[PDB]
């Protein structure tokens, strides 16, 4: 009981 | 007494890694384990022979056991109420440094 | 900066017809991309905002769309009264600059204004009604005779930001006084290169939801 | 009209297509991450491609960075088979691999309730780690199982944003009321405070009423009203962090004996606080430095996980001392399009 | 048939081609370190690519580790602008332009001499990070100039190994003696041992011959006799770092007044060392875990740079003691076609 | 394991004239192919090592070349003596398994062998002369009659490194004695899985320029 631990973004268009 | 304080300073040296003894204080434990093995210490001076310099030792020593023990327990306290407190009024980070 | 191209420059219908007005973007722009439009002598009003999303408070007639970095902005129906003049903005990018602008034929308060000197220190006090200052972002733009609209300051009080043009930096000051809840512009300069119109809009402090409101103005002649 | 947000990897063609970037929650129910994956045909023998919903927490103070030690743990890992070598999909699932292709392989997570919202304490100049608060996260693995070591190349990893919205009900109007008993004989001081509503939004400004009622001795020299913003960490047994947003001192005076009531307007923002280190601000995905975090809802009859943030205006006046607090909810409201999550004007 | 090594970026098309991984010195000249590389037109102002040789330097005792520092620094910088938006060219780099096209920018880079050779210390079990010892490393950016930061998908990253050879000279035989005067009264012993020759090549057995007359009233219980290895540390004043990598007892005794030769034959090699942290070893580039590292030349008429690596047969007779060292070059021959630079035998 | 395919299986041609030999990796080898020649009643030879570097010791006639995976070797002049069978070998990756064998038509000493029980114990020894064991890397390679050469053992004193094959693996144990220089190989089997004469070859221990030296081998029978 005493522990611690236990490319870019982009966009594109999607048509209905 | 002074068997389980040499224990408990043993468990906390060797232990020194974990987060529970870092975060409680390091410094603070040490001093007022320091400060029980002094207050076992001058347990027996008053159980002696008196003498002029055995009765100085014994004075001396049971006030600076307990100025050490209740100093570190005023120490601990304040870094505990400092923690809980958070951020003071007017302040950013009143933290203590440990 | 990223400069808008609206096209065509002018355009004349019948009522009733529909009417494309396209967009072209310098780059990508997230489709951060509105259109507002202003009548003669009158404030401008936003119309479209974020991607063809319908504002509230404007007829349904007005229609948005996107292909790549082109938008276009259609009417279906013109009416006799949706003879105005219109303009494309993106705020993606500082600078916020308008478009080109495109003219069709057949609360705020702002004051400051009056005779100018050729060079001298310019006050221009926006009066805000119904919203707070850290609740919304005060913008000031300017519109001279002859042209379209241009952002000149942004002030967000929330944030605490300031955004001024390439070309009104290091002489325009915007201060937003929350206890008067308002807007003061301090212009030190010279010549007749600020001779235009500015207006004292407001945007939505956290998700900028265009220039919803627009304030009347006042003439400004150095 | 309808778009998505793309995240490609470095290397290869593997490219994780998701409809919101914001995924929020009615209590009740949690709105579901619905994505798809794009995968090239570049596997023989790893036919299996993992996607990883990790709710991470991570907290570190002052005193702990100092010391050495910073907080880390996995409130909730969702492994979902990517690649079917049952799980009803939705339309934009199904446009999104009518438009994608073939190789469009879904994946839907049901978050659980009862979990935290995304919100990230502030660092400070010396932070520059990961960011300290919880985070929601997507991690893509195209590898055998999870044996395997995670990759950067092959992994995909995309931050989303779990948050709660204001509620339908405003709920009643905060009054609170408080009667101390001075040692000097009985003599009774009375202090009431009320607010305009109890749903507040962010950036609008706040409506105080307090009125005092003297009878006393003493007379009262100044009155602190400030709006206290309270981070309750209940993993790791943490201390409450009670961070003042705002406050106004008044120098006003009361006499015994005698009644006062007055307004206070308290506007909250994030430019007076911005050295405020460890403060909870919403939930970040590349520093946008967000607004404050918002009061996290617990409308549930009430679990000790993850960080919850609530907001209380409190009074004091001094000449003891009488303090009372009012809770109040500041929270977002319901966007009409969709939260950027970023700042609108980038530069 | 020629054929050279390609190191290809994990995104875009980066490739960096190198003729050889090994770029030995002949003291008076160093081999130049000549490739060519091959970037697609992807860039717009960015029309500039740097190609650095660096003699990185890193340290690391386990005291140190303990305490908590590793000694680092860059022994050599090199930067070298491959496009010219004069430098002579060899006939490799030609035809690698020739074959790979117009694109294949070369870039060559003149060792200055005086220079520390690749020798890598051994790390241990809790050691995980970067290799301690003298590395050299070419690395491509594709940025422009050194302004902006280092990225790590636009550098290509080969590390290269500089290695010295067996002089063509042999040089004389070591031969050491040492005479030395006990307390009683005037009593000499002498020691003497020589060696088979000078030059020895890794592997090979070494012959030490010894010989002690001993003229005191003491007898000798046992002779040891080793093979100390010596890493000077020119950089931050460490500590000479010295290791026994083989050693062998003898229990045989000569009496007083009396003479006794004999051979003892010691072959070091690196099975028995695989214990000795730091110990130095030759150069590595994906842990191969080569031989022992080869005795630096310093046939300069003498730097102090980077880690000088020496080797010395020490012979010690007990009964205070006498020792005796004699010197010895443990360095790798001139290959026929080129060092492998890996187990050749893969499993 | 990586499986060589060598071409043609057999081949017969006139003396003076060219022939060519095609091996096929299962997989890249990094140009680390070998090619060996063994006569009948002699033990192999190296012929050519690392990717067409010819050894000393043997004519010119012989050369090589790699094309990719592929890998020839090309006799310009067929010699009355050079008939022999032919081997291809990678020892770029563990098994070091020879290849198919072509034949062609118109110190270390090695000690244990004699009559085998069907189950039980031997012991093979080599003795090595001109070398030391840390010097060289010695092999063990078994051939059995019917077919080629098979890589079995290997082991390596200066790394202190032991390789057994899969089908040897658990049951072979490989020792070299430095004092006195020597190599012991122990081989606990049963029936007639192992009948084949064993050669006791060294490699360079740390280039591994091949397996130069091959040892003359003692008959194992079952
Ligand atoms: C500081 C700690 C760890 C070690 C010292 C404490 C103990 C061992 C010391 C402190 C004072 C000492 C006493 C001081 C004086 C006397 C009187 C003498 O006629 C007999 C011994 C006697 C009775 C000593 C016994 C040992 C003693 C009790």
């Amino acid at each position: 009981k005493n522990v611690v631990t236990h490319q870019s973004s982009a966009s594109t268009y999607v048509p209905t | 007494g002074f068997m389980c304080t040499c224990m408990v300073v043993t468990v906390f040296i060797k232990h020194n890694n974990t987060p529970l003894v870092k975060a409680s204080g390091r410094e603070l434990c040490y001093i007022l384990l320091f400060g029980v093995g002094l207050s076992y210490c001058m347990t027996f001076f008053f159980i002696a022979k008196p003498s002029p310099v055995i009765c100085a030792l014994r004075r001396l020593g049971l006030g600076s056991s307990f100025a050490i023990c209740y100093s570190a327990l005023l120490t601990k306290t304040n870094c505990i109420a400092r923690i809980f407190d958070g951020v003071k009024n007017g302040a950013q980070r009143p933290k203590f440094i440990s | 900066d990223i400069q808008m191209t609206q096209s065509p420059s002018s355009l004349s219908a019948s009522v009733g017809d529909r009417v494309t007005i396209t967009c072209r973007a310098s780059q990508s722009v997230s489709s951060a991309v509105a259109w507002y439009q202003q009548k003669p002598g009158k404030a401008p009003k936003l119309l479209i905002y974020s991607a063809s999303s319908l504002y509230s408070g404007v007829p349904s007639r007005f229609s948005g769309s996107r292909s790549g970095t082109d938008f276009t902005l259609t009417i279906s129906s013109l009416q006799p009264e949706d003879f105005a003049t219109y303009y494309c903005q993106q705020y993606k990018y500082v600078p916020v600059t308008f478009g080109q602008g495109t003219k069709v034929e057949i609360q705020l308060v702002e004051s400051g204004g009056g005779l100018v000197q050729p060079g001298g220190s310019l006050r221009l006090s926006c009066a805000a009604s119904g919203f707070n200052v850290y609740s919304s972002s005060i913008h000031w733009v300017r519109q001279a005779p002859g042209k379209g609209l241009e952002w000149v300051a942004s002030i967000s009080s929330y944030y605490g930001y300031t955004y001024y043009a390439d070309s009104v930096k290091g002489r325009f000051t915007i201060s937003a006084d929350t206890s008067k809840n308002t807007a003061y512009l301090q212009m030190n300069s010279l010549r007749a290169e600020d001779t235009a119109v500015y207006y004292c809009a407001r945007s939505r402090q956290f998700w900028y939801s265009g220039l919803d409101y627009w304030g009347q103005g006042t003439l400004v002649t150095v | 009209g309808t778009r998505v947000f793309k995240k490609a990897s470095p290397n290869g063609k593997l490219t994780v297509y998701l409809g919101k970037r914001d995924f929020v929650d009615h209590i009740d129910l949690v709105d579901p991450v619905d994505g798809v994956v794009l995968v090239d045909p570049e596997y023989l023998k790893e036919r299996r491609v993992y996607v990883t919903l990790t709710v991470a927490f991570r907290y570190g103070r002052e005193d702990l960075d100092v010391l050495g030690l910073t907080f880390r743990k996995d409130l909730f890992v969702a492994n979902v088979q990517s690649f079917p070598p049952k799980k009803p999909l939705t339309r934009l699932q199904e446009r999104l691999i009518k438009k994608l292709g073939e190789h469009a392989y879904p994946f839907t997570f049901e978050i659980p309730p009862n979990l935290p919202s995304s919100v990230t304490l502030q660092p400070g100049p010396e932070d520059t780690g990961k960011a300290l608060g919880v985070d929601y996260e997507v991690k893509a693995f195209v590898a055998e199982n999870l044996e395997e070591k995670i990759h950067k190349r092959n992994s995909v990893r995309l931050v989303i944003e779990k948050v709660q919205y204001a509620p339908e009900r405003p709920g009643p109007q905060p009054t609170a009321e408080t009667t101390r008993q001075f040692l000097m004989s009985d003599k009774p001081l009375h202090l009431e405070a009320s607010l305009d509503k109890e749903i507040y939004y962010h950036g609008e400004p706040i409506s105080v009423n307090v009125h005092v009622t003297n009878n006393t001795n003493k007379t009262v020299k100044k009155i602190k009203i400030s709006v206290r913003q309270y981070a309750d960490i209940v993993l790791f047994n943490t201390a409450q962090y009670k961070v003042p947003v705002a406050m106004e001192e008044a120098d006003d005076t009361v006499a015994p004996s005698s009644t006062f009531s007055k307004v206070y307007t308290l506007t909250p923002f994030l430019a007076n606080n911005r050295e405020k280190r460890g403060l909870a601000l919403d939930g970040k995905l590349k520093h946008e430095d967000t607004n404050l975090a918002s009061s996290t809802l617990l409308r549930e009859g009430r679990e000790i996980l993850g960080i919850i943030v609530s907001y209380k205006v409190k009074v004091k006046l001094v000449v003891s001392d009488v303090a009372v607090e009012l809770p109040f909810t500041l929270m977002h409201p319901k966007p009409k399009e969709e939260p950027p999550h970023r700042e609108v004007p980038e530069n």
